[PDB]
RNA sequence: CGCCCGUCGCUACUACCGAUUGGAUGGUUUAGUGAGGCCCUCGGAUCGGCCCCGCCGGGGUCGGCCCACGGCCCUGGCGGAGCGCUGAGAAGACGGUCGAACUUGACUAUCUAGAGGAAGUAAAAGUCGUAACAA
RNA sequence: UGGCUUGUGGCGGCCAAGCGUUCAUAGCGACGUCGCUUUUUGAUCCUUCG
RNA sequence: GCGGAUUUAGCUCAGUUGGGAGAGCGCCGGUCUCCAAAACCGGAGGUCCUGUGUUCGAUCCACAGAAUUCGCACCA
RNA sequence: ACAUCCAAGGAAGGCAGCAGGCGCGCAAAUUACCCACUCCCGACCCGG
RNA sequence: CUGUGGUAAUUCUAGAG
RNA sequence: CUGCUCAGUACGAGAGGAA
RNA sequence: UUUUUUUUUUUUUUUUUUUUUUUUUUUU
């Protein structure tokens, strides 16, 4: 009963072995991405580049490199809807957000951790269906 | 006391800004200490003779070059009227600015140099006495006073023969434009000396007409169409500490009050009036003729620009998917066909527009069709044509709101044609 | 006719190394300098009261028919007006502790530029050899 | 060092087929030919090792 | 607002001094195959971004627009 | 250390108090009405 | 607190009762 | 050599810019 | 008392892109 401190100290230190716990523990989340841990960042379409799918899946994926506002850093982004390219023009303000928990992109996608959802401060769904905007 | 908008027009260097500045001065609207400082600054930069002009010309490039570049607005008050006076540039590069000025005007002072060669140049084929007169007519200015300027100049020296020469030339041309020439004052002045600006000049005994101020009082105020729907073409948009983003422009039709919700077309952005100002005096309402700045809550400066038009939400300004017009061709070096794309200067806007069809050539005097779908038009022709603006443009039918329904066509920096819109297909 | 390995040639992205004694940033600071208030040795623009003398006005007593007059006590006005003594009292000023800020460097914490060098990872297949799985 | 000579170097020159959009010379000139030059370099052995 | 660049084939770029364009991918097409890869044929493909001026003639020059870029100005 | 207007001489300021502008960003309002309530502050009222 | 004052200008402020 | 007036002038369609 | 047993590799590196298809009670 008098050896409480060792178990107390032991737990916290052995705990370091949990990588997600570790992630919160080290100021890394703030600095591991262009966002700074942020869910959404406004950006500019520097170029639009077609890319090739990975493994047996064969496809041309719509990809945009984006210059961020406060951050000012290069970003690799994924264009989502079918003919969004028709509606994506260079240097139009774009809001970007991530896919399924931070880390790995959709298995089909190559090196993109980010998704494009707004064009000119307008959501994607509106351009995509005829009834909304044009 | 009724309010009027005055545009000052005419060829480069003919004396527009010197007239306005000097007029404001001897009318005591300008601090003598400031005139003193301007003069010293003008002399020290090698430009003594710009002291009155520099009351209006404030931009770094205006002062460096000694020319006006864009509009300046000044309030002054005569015996009968309060005027907003608008100083417009003569330089050919900035006739687009002069045109927005004319679109906002009730009357015009045409300033024309009597100096040898200066007159002839202004009235030459590619001169801006010629061009500004033409554009003022098309933007719907009927009341005009002409200041035959620089009578003091040594190569002029108050000569009545020179004066009557410029008057007659000016008269023959102005009558060909449709001006009622018998009614318009031709005052011999010196913008620089002051002759005939506000008091009568001993140097020119032979002149019996009004002085310029007297001529102003003899003008007549225009119809105030307060029962037509609100339309305010924006001439510029400022971003102002305390107010936020404030469009400026002249109320053409309708009325605007603090509290109002307003929409700006063609963007489709909506805001709400926090405040209204004319010549630094805060207002609660503004009616046609009011030249104003209006602060707008909920609108970013980047959303709105010059040539956009503000109306109330229930009757928003019309955006033309396409539009139809009656046009006359002033000048063209070859021919105009379907597909021709000059810029359209309408109210404060200027947007290239493609001629998608030429429905009919008309006899310029009678208006009868002389040929269905002509193969082309040329200089001298009149026509009914269809127009598709290259980017979203606001226009109204001339029959409905004439101040958003008259236009010039310009291309390669020349005025090519003039027009009135006879029909609009809304976006 | 199964799996499978590594160097070598493209293309991209990370991180390691790095001539510039490298640049940038923010915290604690050694030393040399020191505004400014404040305590404190002074000073002393200035102001008033009593000191002495002479002259008149007024109240109360004494020597005079007086009246002026003289003495005491209390005020008013003028000269030696400040000439003798006292009190509070602005500028300034001795020497201080406090201590901004300047410079000169330190030092951490936090990023970062670069010819080149060196891995990897996307990695499907081009090119060399058979290492591992069945002694 | 100096020196003859000037191939080599440097510079002008007659002629004008060409450039120069029309045209040769405004401004330039193939080829071909006449030369001036002695701060390059070259060949020569004349002056200087007493 | 002003001023510079840039716009040429499906893609990316070269030309030019007004007589009218040229290459690397592409890629695309066919044969073989489940489909490609390889192999073997075959493909030619452009209002030279637009209007006007000049000109006998404008991809080119001049003057004017658009779109993208980059300087600079303005500052309710 | 910021930084506002300079009659060229000077004079100011500390909105991390309401409103309101900008900025910053992924991220938070309006230049309103009032002492009636709750209290509090000044002296024997009833001011603020 | 009366009145009398100066300055581009500031919470400037004299002298007199 | 530079400045002030000469002068934003004449000459220019402007860009510009003198003596 | 009853058993070995020699032989030994003389010669076998490599094989371009892509590969594929699955789901249930209740009796008439
Ligand atoms: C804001 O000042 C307007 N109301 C007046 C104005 C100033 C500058 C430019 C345009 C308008």
């Amino acid at each position: 009963l008098r050896t409480a401190r060792k178990l107390r100290s032991h737990r916290r230190d052995q705990k370091w072995h949990d990588k997600q716990y570790k992630k919160a523990h080290l100021g890394t989340a703030l600095k591991a991405n262009p966002f700074g841990g942020a869910s959404h960042a406004k950006g500019i379409v520097l170029e639009k580049v077609g890319v090739e799918a990975k493994q047996p899946n064969s496809a041309i994926r719509k990809c945009v490199r984006v210059q961020l506002i406060k951050n000012g850093k290069k970003i690799t982004a994924f264009v989502p809807n079918d003919g969004c390219l028709n509606f994506i023009e260079e240097n139009d303000e774009v809001l970007v957000a991530g896919f399924g928990r931070k880390g790995h992109a959709v298995g089909d996608i190559p090196g993109v951790r980010f998704k494009v959802v707004k064009v000119a401060n307008v959501s994607l769904l509106a351009l995509y269906k005829g009834k909304k905007e044009r | 006391k009724p309010h009027m908008n005055l545009v000052v027009i005419g060829h480069v260097d003919h004396g527009k800004s010197t007239l306005v500045g000097h007029l404001l001065y001897r009318l005591g609207y300008i601090e003598e200490k400031k005139l003193k400082e301007l003069e010293e600054q003008a002399k020290s930069r090698g430009k003594e003779s710009f002291k009155f002009a520099w009351i209006l010309d404030k931009m770094k490039e205006e002062r460096e070059r000694g020319i006006t570049i864009d509009l300046t607005f000044m309030k002054f008050e005569t015996k009968k009227y309060v005027f907003t006076i608008i100083d417009a540039p003569g330089h050919r590069d900035f006739v687009k600015n002069m045109i927005t000025g004319a679109s906002q005007a009730d009357a015009a002072i045409l300033v024309v140099s009597a100096r040898k060669g200066e007159f002839e140049a202004g009235m030459s084929t590619e001169g801006q006495t010629r061009e500004h007169l033409l554009l003022a007519r098309t933007m719907g200015i009927e009341q005009i006073i002409v200041a035959v300027n620089k009578m003091d100049a040594p190569d002029v020296n108050y000569d009545q023969k020179r004066y009557e020469f410029v008057v007659s030339v000016l008269k023959k041309f102005m009558k060909g434009l449709g001006y009622q020439v018998d009614k318009i004052p031709f005052i011999p002045v010196s913008a620089w000396k002051g002759d005939n600006l506000i008091e009568r000049s001993p140097n020119m005994p032979w002149y019996n007409g009004p002085t310029l101020v007297e001529a102003l009082d003899q003008l007549q105020p225009p119809a105030k169409p307060v029962d037509k729907p609100l339309r305010i073409p924006v001439q510029n948009v400022y971003s102002i500490p305390g107010a936020g983003t404030v469009p400026v422009g002249r109320v053409e039709t309708g009325v605007l009050r603090v509290g109002d919700k307003v929409v700006f077309m063609p963007p489709g952005v909506v805001g709400e009036v926090r405040s209204i100002e004319m010549h630094y005096q805060q207002l609660q309402q503004a009616e046609p003729g009011d030249n104003i700045g209006f602060a707008v809550r909920g609108v970013s400066k980047s959303d709105i620009k010059r040539g956009d038009v503000a109306g109330h939400l229930d009757k928003p300004p019309t955006v033309a998917e396409e539009f139809e017009a009656r046009i006359f061709v002033i000048w063209h070096p070859s021919a105009i066909t379907v597909g021709y794309t000059p810029v359209i200067h309408v109210h404060t806007a200027s947007v290239s527009s493609r001629i998608i069809e030429i429905k009919a050539k008309l006899d310029p005097k009678t208006g009868q069709v002389v040929e269905q779908n002509p193969q082309f038009l040329k200089a001298g022709d009149a026509a009914i044509v269809r127009f598709k603006p290259v980017k979203p443009l606001v226009v109204e039918k001339f029959s409905e709101i004439p101040q958003l329904g008259r236009f010039a066509m310009r291309d390669m920096n020349r005025t090519v044609g003039i027009g009135i819109v006879t029909d609009v297909k809304p976006a």
